[PDB]
């Protein structure tokens, strides 16, 4: 799904990681991801990240 | 055939070098050992010819000696060798860094007449100077493997920056488990009390491995260290416990002082 | 304004990050220290907003402390960052190891309010374990800057990989001169002889620059170190002088033995 | 010009490096350097090569 394409993405390119370090959320609504990734990150739970 | 061993650095798809990345998307087939099933997602897109080498270790709760894990991925990244492949081995941090398997490889396939190199990687101590903003230089550097330091004699410089890798099997003496016991880090601690108060502290520092992730930079006191939540990822950073002092006699004979 | 150091490697072109490459190029502003013009011209190719440091060095045989070249370059850096400039300072290698302008910037950075991060890059140490198939881990690793450990009292754990760095300098207090002198070095071998014997193989290190350039690997006995022809992006690298030793006092507090070691 | 080209890119791509190490003088030659230029690089002189 969408989550590996997002951080893939994410880790490479330093536009799109200046955005998300400005707007977390927005940046990861607009990238599709699900309210329960978004709280995942933001509650850094990676086990539950690794599951979705 | 041919092998070179490169490192995709700590962090998903954007710590390995340019042209590490080259290597891997040219290479006949890849050899991976990688932090999670994000990075092997990647690295299969790259490259689809991938052998993740975490099958070699214990899978069922076998007993196995991390030595024969090892030793079964040098020989499976020389049989691709031998029988002729562009062989690349693309593992985790710096693959030459407190890993054995490149340096084994590459030996071997040295002597059996192969081309064979390492290219750097960003390794974990690499990350950290950056996450906790140390610089090696500013009073030295110092880094051990945490058994090693336990089952040889090393001796710290308490003016530097001491880092104790694998500080989660610190004292596993059989190589057979992934963690150690409460027990064997209460003899880490008294045993670096020679050098360090017991109410030191001490940072268990975890890289990132994710671009949402933030690292662990968990301070707590020496004497804690039984107790803490370690991972198979956790590097332990023993900060200075002592001031630098005048080497008097080498100031002499350069003719300076401290002014 | 914002602040992102980043490493370029010592390898020309290649041996930069995939992010730490995008810093560059989507910069507003780049502020460059690299090995040659080669290095240049690749990052003016990236990114043709470059304000070199190269600048900020003694230009003349004027005297000029070291410690106020480093300030003037932390200045020129805050200074776009405070004007509003998203600003990447590109530095060769690690950019927060052995080197001071990234982390004085950062600090200073934080201090006024900016964001500031920095972004490990591959150092020389990096560069030496590969080119010399050797684990920093096989029986441990230290390093010190040459000077430093001549001026303040460090100890070697002799079973260790040591590393010297900035060795071309060392003893030269002053932090006006490019080079130290025979003297110095023959002060530092005697200093080492504490640990080492004279006979002692040392290695004289330099990671390539160009792709078309092998490194130097220069095996000599310490004595000879005081003859050596060093050059400022020389380490030294003193393998270890004994074998390790198994540690019975711990052995026995684990209730084990070496033939229990798997 | 050509000298630093053929340097950034042989610094960078995989493919080229692996041809440079199999036969550097020819690929040299057909990357346009001289004679002069491929013989500071057998014979290591990097000043040479910066002068050039
Ligand atoms: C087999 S060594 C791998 C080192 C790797 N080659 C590197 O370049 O960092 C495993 C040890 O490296 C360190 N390490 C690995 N991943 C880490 C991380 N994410 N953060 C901190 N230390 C890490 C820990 O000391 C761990 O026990
Ligand atoms: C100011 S420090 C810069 C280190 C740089 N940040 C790094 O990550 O390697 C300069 C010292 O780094 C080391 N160094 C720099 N370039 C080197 C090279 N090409 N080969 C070996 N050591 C080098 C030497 O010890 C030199 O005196």
């Amino acid at each position: 799904s969408g989550l590996s394409d997002f951080f893939t993405q994410l880790g490479q390119d330093a536009q799109l990681m200046e955005d998300y370090k400005q707007n977390p959320e927005a940046v990861m609504r607009a990238h599709g991801l699900t309210d329960e990734q978004i709280n995942a990150v933001m509650t850094g739970d990676m086990e539950k990240l690794k599951t979705l | 055939g041919s092998l070179v061993c490169v490192g995709t650095g700590l962090q998903l798809a954007g710590q390995i070098s340019v042209l590490s990345r080259s290597y891997i998307e040219h290479a006949d087939i890849v050899f991976s050992l990688l932090p999670d099933g994000f990075s092997q997602r990647w690295l299969t897109k790259l490259n689809p010819n991938v052998i993740n080498l975490q099958q070699f270790y214990a899978q069922n709760g076998e007993v196995k000696n991390r030595r024969d894990t090892y030793e079964q991925m040098v020989n499976a990244i020389l049989d691709a060798v031998r029988a002729g492949k562009k062989t690349v081995c693309a593992l985790y941090g710096h693959p030459g860094v407190f890993a054995c398997v490149s340096h084994m490889a590459i030996t071997r396939a040295k002597a059996e007449g192969f081309s064979a190199k390492m290219e750097p990687g960003i390794s974990a101590e690499a990350c950290l100077w950056a996450d906790l903003g140390i610089d090696p230089g500013n009073s030295g550097h110092q880094s051990f493997e945490a058994s090693q330091f336990m089952f040889f004699n090393h001796v710290p410089d308490p003016t530097t920056h001491l880092l104790l890798w694998q500080i989660a099997i610190a004292g596993e003496h059989t190589l057979t488990q992934f963690h150690t016991s409460s027990d064997r880090l209460q003899i880490l601690v008294e045993q670096l009390n020679q050098w360090y108060p017991l109410d030191h502290e001490v940072v268990i520092y975890e890289a990132a491995n994710l671009p949402i992730q933030a690292p662990r930079i968990e301070r707590l006191p020496l004497a804690n260290l039984p107790q803490a939540h370690l991972m198979p990822i956790s590097t332990l950073l023993i900060p200075p416990a002592k001031k630098l002092e005048y080497n008097y006699a080498i100031l002499a004979k350069l003719g300076i002082g401290p002014e």
